[PDB]
Order: C-alpha cells, then sequence, then structure tokens
C-alpha cells in the first residue's frame, strides 16, 4: 500500500517492468552502441561516378 | 588501343596480401582496345595482365 511511486509508474524512460528474471520492457533510456556491418551491396558498384 | 586520363583508385585492400589488393583503374581511350595492366615493382605485382 506503499504505492505512490513504483519504479515501473515512474520509470522516466516508460519502462513496462515486468516480472521473474525482472525486466524493463519498451524504455526510452539511453543510446545503444551498435557496430554494424554494412553490407557492400548498398553503396556504389566500385566508383562514386 | 589509346590511353588518355587514366586514374587509379583503390577502394578496399587487404594489407600487403598475396592478391589481396582490388582497386579500378577508370580511363577514356579514344580507340578501344586492350592494353597490359601492369606493375615492374618485384614486391608488388599485378594479378592479371
Amino acid at each position: 500500500r506503499d504505492k505512490g511511486a513504483p519504479l515501473n509508474d515512474v520509470a522516466p524512460f516508460g519502462c513496462s517492468i515486468a516480472l521473474e528474471p525482472l525486466r524493463a520492457e519498451n524504455c526510452a533510456v539511453g543510446s545503444i552502441p551498435i557496430s554494424i556491418d554494412i553490407p557492400d551491396a548498398a553503396f556504389t558498384r566500385i566508383s562514386e561516378t | 588501343p589509346t590511353v588518355s586520363d587514366l586514374e587509379c583508385k583503390i577502394t578496399e585492400c587487404t594489407y600487403a596480401s598475396d592478391f589481396g589488393g582490388i582497386a579500378t583503374v577508370a580511363y577514356k581511350s579514344s580507340k578501344a582496345g586492350n592494353c597490359p595492366i601492369h606493375s615492374p615493382s618485384g614486391v608488388a605485382v599485378i594479378k592479371e595482365n
């Protein structure tokens, strides 16, 4: 009854805290480091022409 | 053959490799022909001739 601000409900990223291993679902939290393998097919043929 | 306006652009390379170098030579010919590709080096060879 001391629910006046559970972290789920004040999650400042809009995280839907879900239970069992515990997880914070669908946040707006952080910025995500991504190392991305770009496909060579999405550049030009062999030359900027 | 007639060769004019020759440029070498290296697109990608594997450092000091067997034939891991990939480069493109863009050009202009006044009369199309077959020209020998070459490097007079002995520490570098062009795969094709």
